[PDB]
RNA sequence: UGUUUGCAAUUUUUUAUAGUAUAUAUCAAAUCAUCUUUAUGCUAUUCAUAGACCUUGGGUACAGUAUAAAAAUUAUAUAUGUAUUAAUUUACAUAUAUUUUUUCUAAGAAAUUAGGUAAGAUUUUGUUUAUAGAGAAAUUAGAUGUAAAAAAAAAAUCUUAUGAGGGCGGAUCCGCUUCUAAUAUUUUUUUGUAGUUAUUAUUAUAAUAAUAAUCAUGUUUAUUACUUAAAAAGCUUAAUGGCUUAAUCUUGCCUUACUGUUUGAUUAACAACAAAUCUUA
């Protein structure tokens, strides 16, 4: 009971009748937030257009490569489109071992570790 | 230029940044103290109402983005390191790994009506009702290709707990609700049972669990806590089953009570919950993907191991 | 602006979120409780360590914004306050530890490593906030590891073989698939034979390149950034691969 | 400390605070945000000068050079002009003082920025009301086959603003009303005002007839003008009154 | 008259997380601990590091 | 200068409370006369009620 | 001084001034319980003050990296140690309680409430995919697609018009009717399909062409519009019909589930009458 009463007190401060009220800004305060909200959503637009511009440029570099490759005769006696048809195959792309977990598991960090990189890694 | 003349000339954005001498005289704490009085209130005293009564009611509510609104939630406090990771390294790898080339002058693909109509010379066919979905009774969504305009991402996550024994012992529901509160940072909503089963002592229409939903950054942070702090600490964990997937780009899997108390938020105050009351949970990761093989390819990009099942 | 905006928003969450209940995390009159109450009083009641001093209630809750040049919103100041709050300030007996006998916590590692200071271009722990590219010199032009495609292999089987025959097998690498991310064409001189190079993307997770006993006539190597490739690779060679670059 | 300065809070704050422009209040996030919008306004202005010159080249370009000819030359200048009109709004839609100036009614309606915000304000509440009145009172199709208003019109009788569709006493409506109009497109134009009674009973033929209670043409108007008193359309305001104000009336028993 | 609900969110702190590799990053959580040291995580697990021999005991 | 504005604020309020009380006085007076009036009308059989 | 403390920002109204109807201020009401002691307390330091580490206390602090200068201040009954003074006065220190500040035992965890009105939501059943405990049977999460810069122009076919008060006969009614306008229809004769971002090619960062992307000045959990067979669920009880654009569901405020009289119908209710049903003023 004493431990359960402690839980119920945690749900009491979260009651709709006890949580803090909606903010009340004056004008100069309301306009300062309107200016900060307008610059944040603009910063997000710039980061979006940049983010999406690079993706479109990577995509076009792939297209220009896979368009040339589609019209290449070779190597040797292989006919036109061979390498192109071999590059468009998706064998193993949608399986369990598609992306190595040593690469995906390494998410970014604010500061590096004691050993940032392991040059002594051996096969 | 005449066009530049139509712009506002009293530009406040083109003003110089403040001065230091004038910044040293700006002391909001001293203004109120040295005032020795209360400033008169402004005659503008509009306050958002508690109810929305229509688009034509005299008193209208502002959008949730308005700070004075009742739905306002303060904006981002940080950048989740797993969203930055995906948008920085992985997004281009999925776009490169899953890429099918379309020649330049390829005509667009016109989708065909999935509810077919009767076509023919029989006079009956004219006013026949459209045919049923071929195969299943409900139409499944069609898969979109992964391109520079469709990168599958994580949208939200739903954590839920089903506690049937809470009908006998109401304390199991208070504890289950407090774990999902600390595990997620939201206030869960109680759920009820829907079917009667005498063998299982299950009565219908009685509170028997809770559920949360976290969106945006909160969902990316929850995955970081889960993939990198919780799942690695489960004893003899093989991975997420390869059978998971609803056929629309959403992944589901369940945890045990011995794995829910591994969450840093639950193991810090583990002594405040009674014994043998911390529940398990069902975690549904909803992605922007459009297939089971796209959602599995997305989680593999985040460090989620799968095992054949 | 991101640092100012986060800090600006962490104080709005102070005015709208429910208060902090210490009784839900610390048992009364214990080592954890006494440690919390001591460091809480030094913050003047604010249970948070990264928003300075601000009371969401009272006659002063309207003054929530900091002025220009405020160290409080910086990312160096919050980490200083989060580390100053992690040190145990109360021995397990319950008494305050002297101001001199307190153990400072191990501080985070710096973002700029030693290689960043020296400028070693053969090091992979350099420029940790950017993408590094492996260029190799062939007995001399800097380029990426290339090789002719035999009639037996494809583009992804040749790239995997060329890389091993060029930089050793001691690199934990991953060819990102079979699709080429860039290409460079050298027209023929009507004579001489032209070249149609198709580049495949690769990621390295551990190891280091090794040019000993390489089958191709390679001399040196280095790991460069995008801004550095522009000064090392040829103008036409660079114009063809730059579309493959990333944000960082 | 007179009323000409504003409200009491202003006159009180204007004497207990410092003289510092609102845009220079040394707040950290307010200034970092101001710099983001300052560097963006300079990028929109630089874009207006770039598209402006791009039109000069296309203008000097003879239609014979265009694959589509004169038709393809105007469809391309039409798109550049519109693109320019959008950058002129986006160059000031983020200004905090342009918003203050507009909300105070002190906005220059000769500029696209203030007319853009005036129409947005009008289309939020007052347009939805007039739209509902036109449909529920069957003004369409009775008077016009289709009608989508594009300017604001608020009429008042003896200083008292009347709501759209309100039943007014015959003594109140005995004098010509005063229209508070607002146009949202640039330039000066001539307006024509017509007041029509749509429910005049004609017992002889057992049907309703229409009757004009006011008619006036050649009323010059610009987006800067606000008030128009129909009494003064001949003497003060330039116009041609075809029919002076007739007091509205309704015989007993009719709807 | 549809009700306009308000959000009921508990107090959230900013926490420093130090993984087993010594790397650090900041998160947002409800627990009041300022620094969370992790001795066992994905950086020290054989299922996430199948090519790390230090963690391989055979 | 702030005390003057506050005195103007107090004066406008105290003035309204005075004119508001004077209006409430007259209303209670008119309600007292209306509820006290009694109109006895000739209904039938020479009876008044 | 209700309204957030740096400044004419919502709607209508009162009063006053200027002004000849407008303009500003002001007032009230609606929308909303935002919490408000400018310090009287706390904190750090120093000194008197005993003296082997004590009470009580007097100063000091100068505040944008805001500050010691309020992170939340009430009141009372009993008893006690110290000290007090002309006092169980006062302060201190507890223990026992009772208290206001509603601010700490989840009703936004419960009840299947069925009518009037207003707003909002619009496949809820079943089937099916997946999902710790979980199994034939428990919960949760899913299950259509499209569109969102912008048109311009010529003819024809009708149909409409309280359009031209059209014309000819017997302004408005009827029959003939030409013109104009509007909706619809044609696979119709077409014109245009940009701009922006980037890519490739050519030309000398700009121009031209081609290709791709493009609802987005907006807290992406976007939003908005249209579309998503039939059955089923729901709608007081069987069956049939109907409703999904409301007759279902949710919420707010309510009780018209009102009083009297009365119209036209149910091809003159039930193949009469009567009790009935619907409907108007
Ligand atoms: N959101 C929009 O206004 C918008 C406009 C046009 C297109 N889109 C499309 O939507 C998809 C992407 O949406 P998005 O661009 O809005 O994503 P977004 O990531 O920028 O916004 C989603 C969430 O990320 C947060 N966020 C963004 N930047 C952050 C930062 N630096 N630090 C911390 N948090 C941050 C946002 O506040 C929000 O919570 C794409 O298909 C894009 O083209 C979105
Ligand atoms: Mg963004
Ligand atoms: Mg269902
Ligand atoms: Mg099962
Ligand atoms: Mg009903
Ligand atoms: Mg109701
Ligand atoms: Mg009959």
């Amino acid at each position: 009971d004493p431990r359960i009463i402690n839980i119920l007190r945690h749900f009491a401060v979260l009651s709709p009748k006890r949580i803090p009220p909606p903010l009340r800004f004056g004008r100069n305060r309301y306009l300062r937030h309107w200016t900060i909200h307008r610059a944040w959503l603009l910063f997000r637009r710039q980061q979006r257009e940049q983010r999406e511009r690079i993706l479109m440029q990577q995509h076009q570099s792939m297209s220009n490569a896979c368009e040339e490759l589609r019209n290449t005769e070779g190597p040797g006696t292989r006919e036109t489109g061979y390498l192109y048809r071999v590059a468009m195959l998706k064998n193993g792309v949608y399986g369990l071992k598609s992306i190595p977990i040593e690469y995906a598991s390494r998410a970014l960090v604010e500061t590096p570790g004691r050993q940032a990189w392991n040059h002594e890694w051996k096969r | 230029i005449p066009d530049l003349a139509e712009l506002e000339t009293r530009s406040a954005l083109d003003a110089p940044i403040p001065s230091e001498e004038d910044k040293k005289e700006f002391r909001p704490w001293k203004r109120a103290a040295d005032r020795k009085a209360r400033l008169p209130s402004s005659r503008y005293q509009y306050h958002p109402p508690k109810y929305n009564r229509g688009p034509l009611h005299p008193i209208q509510s502002p959008p949730s983005s308005d700070p004075i609104a009742r739905d306002f939630v303060p904006g981002p406090f940080n950048m989740p390191r797993l969203k930055e990771t995906f948008r920085t390294v992985m997004a281009s790898d999925l776009m490169t790994l899953a890429y099918i080339h379309t020649p330049p002058g390829t005509p667009k693909k016109e989708p065909t009506e999935r509810l077919r109509a009767w076509e023919g010379d029989s006079p009956y066919f004219a006013n026949r009702a459209r045919r049923a979905p071929r195969g299943a009774p409900e139409l499944p969504i069609r898969e979109r290709d992964i391109s520079f305009r469709n990168i599958p991402e994580i949208k939200e996550i739903t954590v839920s707990t089903f506690v049937p024994l809470g009908l006998k012992n109401p304390d199991l529901l208070i504890v289950a609700r407090a774990v999902l509160l600390a595990m997620t940072g939201t206030m869960p909503e109680m759920t009820r049972s829907k079917n009667n089963v005498v063998q299982w002592q299950l009565q219908a229409n009685k509170p028997a669990g809770c559920k949360t939903t976290i969106y945006g950054n909160a969902a990316w942070e929850f995955m970081d806590r889960l993939i990198h702090l919780v799942l690695p600490r489960i004893k003899d964990w093989k991975g997420v089953p390869a059978s998971t997937g609803d056929g629309s780009g959403n992944v589901q899997f369940g945890l045990n009570p011995e794995d829910v108390q591994l969450f840093p938020e639950v193991e810090c105050n583990y002594d405040m919950y009674p014994a043998k009351m911390i529940p398990g949970c069902h975690i549904a990761i909803k992605t922007t993907a459009t297939s089971d093989r796209q959602a599995k390819l997305l989680l593999q990009s985040l460090g989620v191991p799968f095992y054949s099942n | 602006f991101e640092e100012s905006f986060y800090f600006y928003q962490k104080r709005l969450n102070e005015r709208l979120t429910a208060p902090f209940r210490k009784d839900f995390y610390f048992k009364k009159d214990t080592a954890a409780d006494l440690d919390w109450r001591i460091k809480l009083k030094e913050r003047h009641g604010v249970p948070a360590k990264d928003i300075g001093r601000y009371n969401p209630r009272g006659r002063m809750a309207w003054n929530d914004e900091v002025l220009v040049g405020s160290q409080t919103s910086s990312r160096k100041h919050m980490v200083e306050k989060l580390l100053a709050d992690a040190e145990m300030r109360v021995s397990e007996d319950g008494e305050e530890i002297p101001a001199e006998d307190r153990v400072p916590v191990e501080k985070p590692m710096p973002r700029r490593t030693e290689a960043d200071e020296k400028g070693d271009v053969k090091r992979l722990d350099r420029a940790l906030d950017k993408t590094l590219y492996l260029v190799v010199k062939k007995k001399a032009k800097w380029m990426f590891p290339t090789g002719v495609v035999p009639t037996d292999e494809g583009l992804h089987e040749t790239a995997a073989r060329i890389l091993a025959e060029s930089a050793g097998v001691n690199m934990n690498t991953w060819i990102v698939g079979r699709v080429p991310v860039a290409h460079h064409v050298v027209r023929p001189v009507f004579l001489k034979k032209g070249e149609k190079i198709f580049f495949l993307k690769g990621r390295i997770m551990a190891g280091q390149a090794d040019l000993t006993d390489n089958l191709h006539d390679l001399v040196d190597f280095k790991w460069l950034t995008q801004e550095e490739l522009r000064s090392t690779l040829a103008e036409e060679y660079f114009h063809s691969v730059k579309g493959m670059f990333a944000e960082r | 400390g007179g009323p000409e300065l504003g409200s009491r809070r202003r006159r009180a704050a204007l004497a207990t605070t410092g003289n510092l422009p609102f845009e220079q209040l040394p707040y950290q996030c307010f200034q970092d945000a101001r710099k983001i919008l300052q560097q963006d306004r300079a990028a929109k202005i630089a874009q207006i000068v770039k598209e402006t010159e791009k039109i000069k080249l296309i203008e000097a370009r003879d239609a014979s050079e265009f694959e589509g000819g004169e038709a393809a030359k105007q469809t391309r200048i039409k798109s550049l002009r519109k693109y320019i009109e959008e950058l002129k709004i986006l160059a000031d839609i983020n200004d905090p003082e342009v918003k203050r100036r507009f909300e105070d009614g002190r906005g220059d309606m000769t500029k696209p920025v203030y007319r853009f915000m005036a129409e947005r304000r009008w289309r939020s509440m007052d347009y939805k009301i007039i739209a509902q009145r036109i449909s529920q009172f069957h003004v369409v199709p009775d008077l016009l086959p289709a009608f989508d208003p594009t300017m604001d019109v608020k009429l008042s009788f003896r200083g008292y603003q009347v709501s759209p569709g309100a039943i007014l006493d015959s003594r109140v409506t005995e004098v010509a009303p005063t229209l508070r109009m607002q146009v949202f497109d640039k330039g000066e134009r001539l307006l024509t005002v017509v007041v029509i009674d749509s429910d005049v009973p004609d017992v002889t033929h057992d049907n309703f007839k229409r009757r004009c209670h006011f008619l006036a043409a050649n009323i010059p108007w610009d987006p800067s003008k606000t008030v128009l008193s129909l009494r003064s359309v001949g003497d003060r305001v330039e116009g041609d009154v075809g029919k002076p104000w007739l007091p509205p009336f309704a015989q007993k028993g009719s709807p | 008259a549809t009700f306009v609900p308000r959000h009921r969110r508990p107090y959230q702190f900013t926490q420093l997380v130090q993984l087993s590799d010594g790397s650090t990053f900041t998160v947002r959580t409800t627990m009041p601990t300022a620094l969370y040291k992790s001795a066992k995580d994905s950086r020290n697990h054989l299922l996430w590091q199948p090519s790390d021999k230090s963690l391989k005991n055979v | 200068v702030i005390a003057e504005l506050i005195k103007e604020k107090l004066a406008a309020r105290a003035e309204y409370n005075a004119r508001q009380s004077a209006l409430r006085k007259l209303q209670q007076q008119k309600m007292l006369a209306r509820r006290g009036t009694r109109v006895l009308r000739l209904m039938n059989n020479y009876s008044y009620r």
